[PDB]
């Protein structure tokens, strides 16, 4: 059972107080999650030292944990736009409003029903990833 | 260094950077070329032709500059003369608004109107290598000419178009142009060092994919990127966003074709 994306429940500050999904996420696929180029491609933009070449675009991760809530981390993937408007920071947890979206990076147009770029599954393994970063 | 003077083959003085346009100068404190974010052995290959790989296309360009090409028998030569006079300063001043077609016109698409109706032959794909190795050899003979691309007048819609644009999120990972060479230049994306995404430096020949790169053909593949769909080479929507570009720069110098990662 997972909260679809319709679905999520998203405070004023942007925080996501309950997780996505009621499976219990995994660290072990976040980690790996995080730097598939394929999903998450957060290493592009973040460095986590935890964990080569990353980007200095976003904040170092390191100690996220420390001092964000989880709440407010599942709120930034939720839709990063929530918690930091304007963010460059993809919305790994949205479906709606996108200006020409490709299929993957094959340059043909979406037609239909829009995927997000992550699962429920997929976020929570990340989350529970990032909880680690303490 | 960010800071080094570029010169090329001890002759040629390339602007790197230069005082940002008016149009722009709320969102930069001075205007860069791509040269100025590579690394030093990077930016070496530029500062001699005899390194740079990118002109070994432009020569072989030079030689089909003199060769009779279809039914009419005659050669670009025949009627420009020799390519360093003829083709002088153009790719200083191009994209602009051409008098015969009532529209701001590429460099490209001037080339095929003139093997078409001019020369009855085949014209060359857009970002294909017979056209980006010709365009390369018309930028190679204004290298060191400052950029001066005209934004207002008839070419003013078209520069308005390219404008918006550049500032358009697009794709679903939801990216301008601005967000990150105006943003985030100076910072990096993986181990890709976020220039200003000039394009004065082009056709560029990229040590990645070891081929010379039209504008078009980094725009799209720029789109494309973001998991959108990119506008067609060629197409209304990126001649404006050249035009739009190309302003962004006016002032460095023609540097193509440049070395880039
Ligand atoms: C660049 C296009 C990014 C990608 C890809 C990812 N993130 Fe990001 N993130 C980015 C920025 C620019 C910022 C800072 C906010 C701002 O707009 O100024 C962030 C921030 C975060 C944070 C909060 C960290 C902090 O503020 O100290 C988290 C937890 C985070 N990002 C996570 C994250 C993950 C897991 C990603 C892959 C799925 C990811 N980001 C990609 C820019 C970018
Ligand atoms: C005579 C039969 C020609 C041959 C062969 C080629 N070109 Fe040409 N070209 C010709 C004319 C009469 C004009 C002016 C047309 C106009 O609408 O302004 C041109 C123009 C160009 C331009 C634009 C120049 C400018 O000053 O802005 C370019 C870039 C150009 N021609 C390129 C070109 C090339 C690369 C050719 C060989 C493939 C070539 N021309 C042949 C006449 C003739
Ligand atoms: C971040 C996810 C990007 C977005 C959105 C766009 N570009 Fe980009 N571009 C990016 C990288 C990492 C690089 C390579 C490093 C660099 O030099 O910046 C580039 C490069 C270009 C270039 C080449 C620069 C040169 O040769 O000197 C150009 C002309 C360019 N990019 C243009 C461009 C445009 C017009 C975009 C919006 C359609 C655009 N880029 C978006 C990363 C990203």
């Amino acid at each position: 059972a997972e909260v679809a994306p319709g679905d999520v429940a998203i405070d004023g500050q942007g925080h996501v107080a309950r997780p996505l999904t009621d499976a219990p996420g995994d660290p072990v696929e976040g980690r790996r999650l995080m730097t598939d180029r394929s999903v998450g491609n957060c290493i592009a933009c973040h460095e986590v030292t935890e964990m080569q070449f990353p980007g200095t675009v976003g904040p170092s991760l390191d100690g996220v944990a420390a001092r964000y809530p989880e709440a407010m981390i599942r709120g930034i993937l939720v839709n990063s736009k929530n918690v930091f408007p304007e963010t460059v920071m993809p919305a790994y947890y949205r479906v709606e409003g996108f200006n020409r979206p490709g299929i993957a990076f094959t340059s043909k147009p979406i037609e239909g029903e829009i995927r997000p770029l992550m699962t429920a599954g997929q976020i929570e393994d990340v989350v529970a990833y990032l909880m680690t970063l303490t | 260094g960010p800071d080094d003077p570029l010169v090329i083959n001890g002759e040629i003085e390339i602007v790197t950077r230069a005082p940002t346009p008016a149009h722009l100068a709320d969102r930069f404190d001075e205007i860069r070329s791509g040269w100025t974010f590579r690394t030093d052995d990077t930016q070496a290959l530029e500062m001699d032709d005899f390194e740079n790989s990118g002109m070994v296309f432009v020569e072989e360009a030079r030689a089909v500059w003199d060769r009779p090409e279809g039914t009419e028998g005659k050669a670009c030569a025949d009627c420009h003369g020799a390519v360093d006079d003829g083709m002088y300063g153009l790719r200083a001043v191009y994209p602009k608004y051409v008098e015969s077609a009532g529209k701001v016109r590429t460099v490209e698409q001037m080339i095929n109107a003139c093997r078409t109706s001019r020369m009855g032959a085949p014209e060359w794909d857009y970002i294909g290598p017979d056209m980006t190795a010709m365009v390369a050899l018309i930028a190679s003979v204004s290298r060191g000419m400052p950029v001066s691309v005209a934004i207002d007048g008839p070419a003013q819609s078209t520069w308005e178009k390219g404008r918006e644009i550049y500032y358009t999120r697009y794709g679903q990972l939801d990216l301008s142009c601005a967000s990150c060479h105006e943003q985030y230049f100076d910072h990096y994306i993986r181990a890709d060092h976020l220039s200003q995404g000039q394009i004065n430096g082009f056709p560029s020949y990229r040590l990645k994919n070891a081929r010379l790169n039209a504008v078009h053909d980094r725009f799209r593949g720029c789109i494309r990127d973001t998991r959108g769909v990119p506008f067609a080479v060629g197409s209304p929507e990126f001649v404006a966003l050249e035009l739009y570009v190309a302003s962004r720069g006016n002032g460095l110098s023609v540097e193509g074709p440049s070395v880039r990662n």
